[PDB]
């Protein structure tokens, strides 16, 4: 837009697009796709104009669309001092120093680079370049440091522009240059990492559609490619000969755990695809719908509640209770019939089917061109697959049907529920895992072996419980609370062995994830550590600073906090050991708390995702008047970190200390 | 009464005046056994509603045997005092129409 | 001769247009223009009784057409659904025409075209050549899709153009305008068909 104006500004001439055959001829104009706007160009030429943001706010679910969050989260390596020295060190990147392959990006994009970060907030200038033959050395302007490997994250840029802009002479123009040209270079390094290339491909193949469609349309867009194709070998039309009306109802359920810690660490066990699972077991569908019967009053329910099982037996017919529609009844039972394939059935079928399948031709390929393209097609269909449970509810769309979306939550939050609860399970004496009670099917009666006792693989005798657990849509947290080692782990094995495996009816499964540790659950799912160390123990090395990266904006002020990172690696380091360190985290945090509290109420950062106060109780800047928030923050930082600690004595003791 | 016809001392006597009356029987069809057998007793429109959702029922072939109320504190209205002491009349006049409608598009 | 598709698009004038932008094996690129045509789902009773006759129709065969309308029942007695029966016929024309009780609405002019044409587009396919006129240097024109893109070969590899860019501009107020600041740098890497990454700045 810049471009364009200025030169119709200045000049009065046109950027000017022919078509292929010289017929028509268009002006440069942006134009909008609001839907959370997305510009895109009007132009008729066989281009495809890209723009990475647009792309990374739709395809990535990240805190900061900003260049710098992305470009330093993106690129990174692990790298070793060769040499310290005075406010200059010396730094090597290469093979096994960390991960394959990362080191040699790292090379790529250090080659128009000018500030690194030293393993967190420490930015440096870059005295000395050298590609490796495999790797990087660099020279650094950092001060000297303790340590000798170092994590190496690529960019934050900490330059001044405006008064760059004050004083503009020639050397700031030839630094610039050198900002801008390595800017424009990251924006091929990114779509490189991306592999954007690949994936505006097996787009086109699955979606069908142009390759310059399958990133400006949502999800109602594309999936009538793949929906036609299936009603022309079905021999089949849908036709709503009716106008639809809404009755708003549950996005869903947020799950909240209460413990995080000393819980001695959860586990992590992961559903495959739950909602197109699902509407596969139900066999939901718009036109597999016998009907829904509802009931205004008592004495008409168990009326119809008896007759519609005289009726509509199992297993050839599935019934559920739904929230009622009009908020004015109380029934909304609703029938399926599990005879014939649904349309949405056999849609999810045939992607769940060719995923699993370009899951494996991935594992078999050799060549580097191949391990792209099959990459890609199994990124496609995932993508397709979880896409179509929320377009169910969408009003609009073309997979519309309400009584199915109800049916969906519905199911699968039994399902949730009946997992958690047969999860509680003190194993013992050569194989307990009573689970919760029962391995009954909820539904129906699927005569499979109900047995709550069970002998498992059985290792050796054991004397370890699990507690009851939090789990999620998506995922199940079971913390173990006998705490081997690292060994445990051998125990979530066998587990998925059988769970996902023997307490479980149709193609509901296993996955058996893994995030170790004592987390920290400041919040929902988002909110955490992330301490992840997968199911490869052997040697291990975590991933240790953060999975909620709240940790981003601030839009309030900025002088007496700072200590919340402080706080938060207290709470952390205090819990290496699981059994003592509960009350020994309360006592010294909120000590230490009010000791800086009141030292500093008598005598930088504030970022977690004008009205004034006097301070007289034992637009907006700060002053002198310093004592007002210290007051607020400090009984903040133990209210929201409470699903850690059960020591719920010294905490209102606390507040109790800090209220006079 | 309420259906405009002649006495009927017993049960398949009403039957055959129902279905020899095309119009009586054309103008059961379309209703419910609930909303007939409380027109049949004049119990206003709703409140009937709070009284009927705050009881447990007993019912085998679609048919009342036993019920019982729980929550006591719509009894201190008087409109419905008045419908709950005039109860066991509306039971039994419901599985008489109950029957009747079941023999009669039978 | 063989090609790999690399873009598909439109053209929105008095006239309707499908372009093809194609690489050859050598690097050569190649544009092909079909006609775009509206696309109807008709019944077989509407497809005789209609006039004027189409400009082309041809049969999909035999398909269950089902209502799906959602209603809330009372008593118990459920019915069953409108599944009619009987044979479609897929309507081709040039122009705009309205017509009555035709189904199959939801769908875009443009799967129409690849679903019922055999097109994939990734496809490489070795077009037949006969059916291709010369418009111009690089600009041929098809009318049977169907025979022209019969064919299709195993995917092979290809070279691609780019450009990637970026601008700085003057400023000293918050954020800034084009009517008050300059352009002071602009940068550009241009990665060439040759495959000749070249850097420069302005």
């Amino acid at each position: 837009r810049y471009i364009t104006n200025r030169l119709e500004l200045l000049t009065g001439e046109k950027i000017i697009f022919r078509s292929p055959d010289k017929k028509e001829a268009v002006h440069l104009c942006i134009y909008e796709r609001n839907q959370n706007t997305t510009f895109h160009v009007n132009n008729n030429n066989g281009t495809i104009f890209f723009d990475l943001y647009s792309f990374i706010q739709k395809s990535e679910k990240l805190d900061s669309y900003k260049l710098d969050s992305i470009s330093k989260n993106a690129f990174s390596c692990m790298g070793k001092v060769l040499n310290r020295g005075v406010r200059e060190m010396t730094f090597i990147g290469d093979d096994t120093t960390d991960a394959k392959g990362k080191a040699d990006t790292f090379a790529k994009v250090l080659t128009t680079g000018n500030y690194v970060t030293v393993d967190e907030d420490i930015i440096c200038k870059v005295i000395r370049k050298d590609i490796l033959e495999n790797g990087f050395k660099v020279v650094l302007s950092c001060p000297t440091l303790p340590n000798d490997i170092y994590k190496l994250s690529f960019g934050k840029d900490d330059i001044d522009l405006a008064q760059m802009y004050k004083d503009y002479n020639l050397n700031i123009a030839l630094d610039m240059a050198r900002y801008c040209i390595h800017d424009a270079c990251l924006c091929q390094y990114l779509w490189e990492y991306y592999g954007v290339e690949t994936k505006t491909d097996a787009g086109a193949a699955t979606y069908v559609l142009p390759q310059s469609m399958v990133f400006e349309y949502r999800a109602s867009t594309i999936i009538k490619g793949p929906l036609l194709k299936l009603l022309l070998e079905t021999k089949t039309i849908l036709v709503r000969s009716e106008t639809k009306q809404k009755f708003p109802y549950e996005g869903g359920k947020v799950f909240a755990p209460k413990q995080k810690m000393f819980s001695n660490n959860v586990l992590i066990f992961d559903y495959n695809s739950l909602y197109p699972n699902v509407c596969i077991f139900g066999n939901l569908s718009p036109e597999t719908l016998v009907g829904v019967v509802v009931s205004t009053n008592r004495l008409e329910e168990e009326i119809n509640n008896q007759l519609l099982l005289q009726k509509y037996p199992p297993p050839r017919y599935i019934t559920v209770h739904c929230e009622p529609r009009l908020p004015n009844l109380i029934s909304e039972i609703a029938i399926f019939d599990r005879s014939i394939e649904g349309t949405i059935p056999r849609l999810l079928r045939t992607f769940l089917a060719e995923r699993a399948r370009y899951k494996k031709m991935l594992k078999q390929a050799t060549s580097s061109t191949e391990k792209a393209i099959y990459d890609s097609m199994q990124y496609t269909y995932k993508i397709v697959a979880n896409s179509v449970y929320g377009l169910m509810g969408f009003r609009n769309s073309a997979l519309y049907s309400y009584a199915s979306a109800k049916s969906c939550t519905s199911i699968g939050r039994r399902m949730i529920l009946y997992l958690e609860s047969v999860l509680n399970g003190a194993e013992l004496s050569n194989g307990m895992l009573r689970f919760a009670n029962t391995l009954s099917n909820p539904f129906y009666m699927d005569d499979r072996d109900i047995n709550p006792i069970v002998k498992t693989s059985l290792p050796i005798d054991y004397r370890f419980r699990f507690r009851s657990v939090y789990g999620d849509t998506d995922s199940v947290f079971t913390e173990i609370d006998s705490q081997d080692v690292d060994k445990s782990i051998e125990i979530a094995k066998e587990l998925e062995r059988l769970i996902n495996s023997r307490v479980l009816f149709n193609n509901f499964k296993i996955e058996f994830e893994a995030v170790y540790k004592n987390l920290i659950m400041q919040s929902k799912k988002k909110y955490t550590t992330m301490k992840y160390s997968a199911s490869s123990n052997s040697k291990s090395v975590p991933e240790r600073i953060n999975k909620g990266t709240s940790e981003t904006r601030r839009d309030v002020s900025k002088f007496h906090k700072n200590m919340i990172k402080t706080y938060k690696t207290r709470l952390s380091e205090m819990l290496s050991e699981g059994r003592m360190n509960s009350n020994q985290v309360c006592i010294d945090i909120l000590r230490s708390l009010e000791t800086d509290l009141r030292s500093e109420f008598d005598s930088e950062l504030f970022m977690l995702s004008a009205y004034i106060c006097p301070a007289n109780v034992p637009s907006f800047k700060l002053g002198s008047n310093q004592r007002i928030f210290y007051e607020v923050y400090f009984k903040r930082l133990t209210s929201e970190i409470v699903n850690l600690l059960d020591n719920k004595v010294l905490c209102i003791s606390f507040f109790q200390r800090m209220f006079g | 009464n309420k259906l405009d016809i002649n006495e009927c001392a017993t049960v398949d006597e009403l039957v055959d005046e129902i279905n020899k009356s095309g119009t009586v029987k054309r103008k059961i069809k379309n209703q419910s056994v609930f909303d007939l057998s409380r027109e049949c007793l004049g119990y206003p429109e709703a409140d009937f509603i709070t009284l009927v959702n705050n009881m447990r029922f007993k019912i085998e072939n679609c048919k009342v045997v036993n019920f019982n109320i729980e929550n006591t504190n719509c009894l201190n209205n008087p409109s419905i005092e008045t419908i709950y002491g005039n109860f066991n009349q509306f039971v039994s006049i419901f599985n008489t129409v109950t029957d009747v409608k079941k023999r009669l598009f039978e | 001769m063989d090609v790999r598709c690399i873009n598909w698009f439109e053209s929105h004038g008095e006239n309707r247009f499908l372009y093809l932008k194609s690489r050859c094996r050598n690097g050569e690129t190649v544009f092909i223009r079909f006609p775009h045509y509206f696309y109807y789902v008709v019944t077989d009773e509407i497809y005789q009784s209609l006039s004027p006759p189409p400009f082309n129709a041809r049969p999909m065969g035999k398909m269950r057409t089902i209502d799906i309308d959602e209603t809330i029942s009372y008593n118990l007695d459920i019915k069953d659904r409108k599944c009619s029966v009987a044979d479609m016929w897929l309507i081709e024309e040039p122009k705009k025409r309205s017509i009555q009780n035709a189904t199959m609405d939801e769908f875009f002019n443009i799967s129409w075209f690849y679903i019922s044409n055999g097109i994939s587009p990734d496809g490489c396919y070795s077009l037949d050549e006969q059916y291709l006129t010369k418009i111009n240097n690089g600009c041929y024109h098809c009318d049977d899709p169907r025979n022209c893109f019969a064919k299709e070969i195993p995917r092979f590899d290809i070279p691609r153009s780019y450009l990637f860019l970026d601008i700085e501009c003057h400023f000293d107020k918050k954020f800034p305008s084009v009517f008050i600041n300059p352009i002071s740098h602009t940068s550009y890497c241009y990665i060439d068909l040759s495959g000749k990454r070249l850097l420069f700045t302005l």
